[PDB]
């Protein structure tokens, strides 16, 4: 009297990613989700496949029709299923097939930013059945309706990496061994498009901080210490600019360090013209540090990478 | 949902469509005979972000299915699409306009008389650069690219930064002051309008 | 609301031949299937003819072999020959496209 | 009559959403809730597994399922998938995907 | 859309052998389990042997002890090894990965 | 996943006394009620003596007023003092939190 697992086929088809919240580390995934399984044998209307829509589904599942939920577990908050059907078959097969829409999380980091490599996930686990009951025997992903674009924000990887594992629950124990379920996993391999963040953020910062170094080539101290202040006003209007356009994060990325070397460089300048100023006991020769300067960031700035 | 090209904003030009399909039935079983759009509720005024083009497209379709397998896997579907024009008023007036004048009066730098103004004058527009490219920002769509508005940020960045060069390199450049290379209060307009023409052939 | 207009009908010949067409015409529309139906003094209102915009056609059986369907995709110009009539195709004709129909054409076949 | 003991597991899989004007944090996680009801005969005496829809249809035949409140959350939570595990010896387990403002 | 084909089969002598191979061919899939199947002329179609990605096996009553299924992981392909054949083994063998069948490979034990 | 370990147990005189004990150990847990169940042999399992956090005790009327259940709630023992131990008390004594068991301890009396 041994029940043996009910093997059951996976097809995730990914239309769209999109809407990244680098503080909740999710992102949204519109697709299809379709599930085949073999049940017992039936009588259909003509012996030909039955279709069953939506609110349907409610009506066999009320009437015995065993179909398991199956979770996503990495999901924030219940998806979004759209229209969602069952095909059932003379034979015994069933198929389900679903249209959702969900928030799911990952382990994302950008501290690389904007050249970021991220990794969208799918993870999805029979909520009340394990292998003895219920296994994964194979998935299918379909990425087609995602093309590489300029005007993508992001870049996906073709080949999708999938795989069907056991996870053990350490919490559980019907003791010898009904504590492992079957999981399809799903990871698509994207990077960031840094174009916009190369030429409308580091390239005019990496001017502002190259011209603030220009602040050597005027003749007067009281030139020099008087423009240090609208460089280090020009740094904080800089600085506000891309916290308001640039995402939320509670780390510092490439562009952060970027702007924290303009304060370092401005406040250094104001060391050096202060210095030399008050140093002139008889400093025209310390105040020719046009080439020093620069070439100590740039030094600075090769190691940080 | 559809792919959307806004690199020429503000003078982009979209489709809005829409795609139907039956969920379970294929050709064999469902099909569509014919589809009619109406779009009369739209009327085109001065007051609409964007202007419709009028006459929508409308096509009846047959869509194969790759991991589908005697034809059972062809579906029929109906696709509207229609194209709009972004009203650009607003943007050519309150943005591309005083950016211009800011651009325009950076120039004015090579009119300054000595040195020590040309280059603390040079900060102040560098300033006045940054605080408009915020303005902008703030209020513009977030795009994973740059526009066209975001092109002149840019050019307004190196144009000013390209300034503080020549009026650093006409001071220690001769042997005992180069006012003719000051003179070039022409050259920065010219050269910038120049660059200018050659950047709009790129969309 | 597409507009239908049949053109030809009147009196015909039996084992002769008469040709009607049909011509669609409106605003937003693309039009993917094209009939010919045809309603009998006291009979039903029956499919005659089909066109797909692919071009595939499908006859009634009464007149398969007989009757031909062809179509003007870019026109949305349907025609129908019915050749070698019968006294049995003495009918109404109407033109369809979903729920729009056209005002009928009779066609009465005479073997005097 | 006597109390009926609950035996409660609280999984708890992310604290984001923090919002320090409304003193609010979103969590999500499962909640499992154990106890001892009446005995009954299940198909095959193996533990029956009724999910989601099928869980108010045991409800209204005069299964007991006690509401259990989170005082601290802030509007409905948004529950995912639940399920009861009916035991023939009379157990009851509740589980339930959750993810609530509190 | 996973593909497979079956290779081997034809004639073989009673109490001779066997060997059945299905390679499965696809782009961005994971296959678990991978299961042989076959029919009879005149009877339904029966589970032989199936194989788990971690390799436990498991036979129908009819084959167990005769038939040896084995498979390669990274190349998706299953053998079937069937031994110490018999008349009742007569069938069209099948390759099974959930929803896919292989086209169908004729097995015709003769004496 | 909360792990149970019982103590004592053995051979009784009839008349005599013996004390059982119970720890109760893991990582994020509160225990507010532990109980003691016994089964002897052919008989179903039967509550024993219960024990709330607050100190409320109960038990079976067959052990009322012989055997004593005690705690010490910072340590999640518990204990139980079974005293003028009849042949009826013939039982495997399972130590129980919720769902959680012990492994069984044997008391045998003559
Ligand atoms: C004169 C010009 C000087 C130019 C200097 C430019 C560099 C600016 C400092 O850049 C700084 O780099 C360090 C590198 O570990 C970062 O530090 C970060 O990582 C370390 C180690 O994982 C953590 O301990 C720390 O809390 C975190 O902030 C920090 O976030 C960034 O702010
Ligand atoms: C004084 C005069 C100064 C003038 C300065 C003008 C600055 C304009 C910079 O404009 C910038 O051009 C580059 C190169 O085409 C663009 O780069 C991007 O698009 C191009 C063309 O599709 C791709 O080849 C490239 O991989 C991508 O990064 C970028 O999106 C745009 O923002
Ligand atoms: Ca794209
Ligand atoms: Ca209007």
């Amino acid at each position: 009297v041994d029940a043996r697992p009910v093997d059951v086929s996976v097809s995730i088809f990914i239309n769209k990613i999109y809407g990244v919240n680098t503080l909740e580390q999710t992102y949204k995934v519109d697709g299809y989700i379709v599930a085949q399984w073999t049940g017992k044998p039936r009588k259909t209307p003509g012996d030909k496949p039955l279709i069953v829509e939506n609110t349907q589904i409610e009506r066999w599942i009320n009437n015995g029709l065993w179909v398991p939920a199956l979770e996503f577990i990495n999901v924030v908050g219940s998806p979004d299923t759209g229209n969602k059907r069952l095909m059932l078959f003379p034979d015994g097969r069933v198929i389900y097939n679903a249209r959702f829409l969900g928030s799911f999380s990952n382990d994302m980091d950008f501290r690389l930013f904007p050249f970021d490599r991220q990794q969208f996930v799918l993870e999805l686990e029979p909520f009340s059945y394990n292998n003895q009951q219920l296994r994964f025997s194979d998935i299918q992903v379909y990425t087609e309706n995602i093309d590489n674009e300029e005007i993508d924000e992001w870049w996906i990887r073709g080949k999708a990496s999938t795989h069907i594992s056991d996870i053990r629950y350490d919490h559980l124990s019907v003791q010898p061994n009904q504590n492992e379920f079957s999981r399809i996993t799903v990871r698509i391999d994207a990077v960031r498009n840094p174009s916009y963040y190369l030429w409308s953020f580091i390239l005019p910062l990496g001017l502002i901080i190259a011209a603030s170094w220009s602040v050597f080539w005027l003749e007067s101290f009281s030139e020099r210490l008087q423009t240090s202040f609208t460089l280090m006003l020009t740094v904080v209007a800089y600085a506000f600019y891309t916290s308001n356009i640039l995402p939320r994060l509670p780390y510092t990325t490439v562009i952060d360090q970027m702007i924290i070397a303009g304060y370092g460089s401005i406040f250094a300048a104001i060391l050096l013209i202060i210095f030399a100023h008050h140093r002139q006991a008889n400093d025209l020769l310390i105040q020719r540090c046009r080439l020093a300067f620069p070439l100590g960031f740039l030094a600075i700035g090769c190691v940080l990478v | 949902s559809n792919d959307m090209d806004f690199r020429l904003f503000p003078f982009d030009r979209q489709q809005f469509v829409l795609e139907l399909e039956p969920f379970s039935y294929n050709n064999q079983q469902l099909r569509f005979s014919d589809i009619q759009v109406y779009t009369e509720n739209i009327d085109n005024e001065e007051i609409d972000e964007w202007w419709i083009r009028g006459k929508a497209s409308t096509h009846i379709s047959d869509i194969r299915y790759d991991h589908l397998s005697p034809n059972q896997n062809e579906f029929s579907r109906i696709t509207v699409r229609i194209d709009a024009v972004r009203n650009p008023s607003y943007y050519l007036w309150s943005f591309i306009l005083p950016l211009g004048l800011i651009i325009a009066a950076s120039w004015s730098v090579f009119w300054l008389e000595s040195f020590s103004e040309r280059l603390q004058t040079s900060f102040t527009l560098m300033l006045t650069v940054v605080a408009y490219a915020f303005y902008t920002s703030n209020i513009l769509p977030r795009l994973p690219y740059t526009t066209v508005i975001d092109q002149m940020i840019i050019a307004g960045y190196g144009s000013i930064f390209a300034a503080i060069l020549l009026i650093i390199f006409a001071h220690h450049r001769q042997a005992n002051d180069d006012l003719l290379i000051q003179r070039c209060r022409l050259a920065f307009p010219l050269g910038f309008l120049a660059i200018g023409c050659v950047l709009v052939i790129r969309g | 609301q597409v507009q239908l207009q049949e053109s030809g009908g009147g009196l015909a010949q039996a084992g002769g031949s008469m040709r009607l067409s049909c011509i669609a015409s409106g605003r937003n529309f693309f039009i993917n299937i094209m009939n010919w139906y045809r309603q009998a003094p006291g009979k039903q209102r029956e499919l005659v003819a089909q066109i797909t915009r692919a071009g595939t056609t499908t006859y009634a059986d009464s007149v398969k072999g007989r009757f031909t369907i062809s179509r003007d995709n870019a026109k949305n110009t349907v025609y129908l020959q019915m050749s070698t009539l019968q006294s049995e195709d003495t009918a109404v004709y109407y033109c369809n496209v979903g729920a729009s129909w056209g005002q009928g054409t009779q066609v009465t076949v005479s073997s005097h």
